[PDB]
C-alpha cells in the first residue's frame, strides 16, 4: 500500500 | 482525496480475468478470425481495443454473442493480441511482427502498433 | 517466454473498466445491500472478491441478475470497497475503517483486511 | 514498454  | 492505493492491484485483476479466460468463466462472445474462434469477455475486449469499444457500445452489436472479424486478419496475429489484452505480455518475434502490427491496427491499439513501428525502424 | 510486457497496461484496463462501470456499460449484475443498489461486471467482482468467486461460479447463482447481501452490511463500506475494486485507491477514514474492515471480510478481500488490521493496530 |  502507498500513497498516490 | 486521501485515498491510499494497493500497488499491484490492477495487475492481480488482470492476472485473474486472464484465469476466468482459461477456464471459460463467464465468457460471453467468439470472435471469429476465419476458421478459428477465440472466447473472450466483452469488457476486456472493450478495455484493450478502440474497435471492440466501438462494436460493444452500439446498440445491436451489443447483443451479438459472434463476431466475425474481417478475413485478411490473421488469426495467429490476433491470439498474440488477445494474449497480451489478458496479460500485458506481447509476444513479438521477426516472424510474426508484421501480423501483429495489422492487426493491431484494425482492432485500434495504440501502443501496440507504436511498439511494432519501433521494431521495425530498428531492423531497417 | 521472449515476451515484452507494457506496464502500464493493467492500470489502463482498470481505468478503463471503472469508465464502463460509470456510463452503465455492459454492466450485468445489481448488489443490493440493503436499501441501497450498486451496478457492476460480474467478473470484476470475481476477480477480486473471493465471496463473488464462489457466487459467480456456481452453476445456479451465475444467472441472476440481483444479489441480495447480508442485512448487517453497511452500503457505505461495500460502496468504498466497490470503488477499490475499480481504482485500486482505498478511502479509508477512522469513521469508515470498523465497517469497511467487517465488509472486506465478508467479502474475502484479504489485502484490504491486512490494511485495515495494520491502522487499527497503529490506532491503539 | 519493458523486458519482464
Ligand atoms: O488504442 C486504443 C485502446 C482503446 C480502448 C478504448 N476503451 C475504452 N475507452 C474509454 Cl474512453 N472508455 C472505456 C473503454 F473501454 C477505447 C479506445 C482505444 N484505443
Ligand atoms: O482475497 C481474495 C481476493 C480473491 C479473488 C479471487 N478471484 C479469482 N481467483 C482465481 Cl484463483 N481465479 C479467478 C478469480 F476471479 C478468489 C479469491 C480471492 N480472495
Ligand atoms: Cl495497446
Ligand atoms: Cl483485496
Amino acid at each position: 500500500w502507498v500513497i498516490p | 482525496d486521501s485515498c491510499i492505493q494497493f500497488t499491484r492491484h490492477a495487475s492481480d485483476v488482470l492476472l485473474n480475468l486472464n484465469r476466468l479466460r482459461s477456464r471459460d468463466i463467464l465468457t460471453d462472445v467468439v470472435i471469429v478470425v476465419s476458421r478459428e474462434q477465440f472466447r473472450a469477455h466483452k469488457t476486456v475486449l472493450m478495455a484493450c481495443s478502440g474497435l471492440f469499444y466501438s462494436i460493444f457500445t452500439d446498440q445491436l452489436k451489443c447483443n451479438l454473442s459472434v463476431i466475425n472479424l474481417d478475413p485478411e486478419i490473421n488469426p495467429e496475429g490476433f491470439c498474440i493480441l488477445l494474449d497480451f489484452m489478458y496479460t500485458s505480455r506481447l509476444n513479438l518475434r521477426e516472424g510474426n511482427i508484421m501480423a501483429v502490427m495489422a492487426t493491431a491496427m484494425y482492432l485500434q491499439m495504440e501502443h501496440v502498433v507504436d511498439t511494432c513501428r519501433k521494431f521495425i525502424k530498428a531492423s531497417e
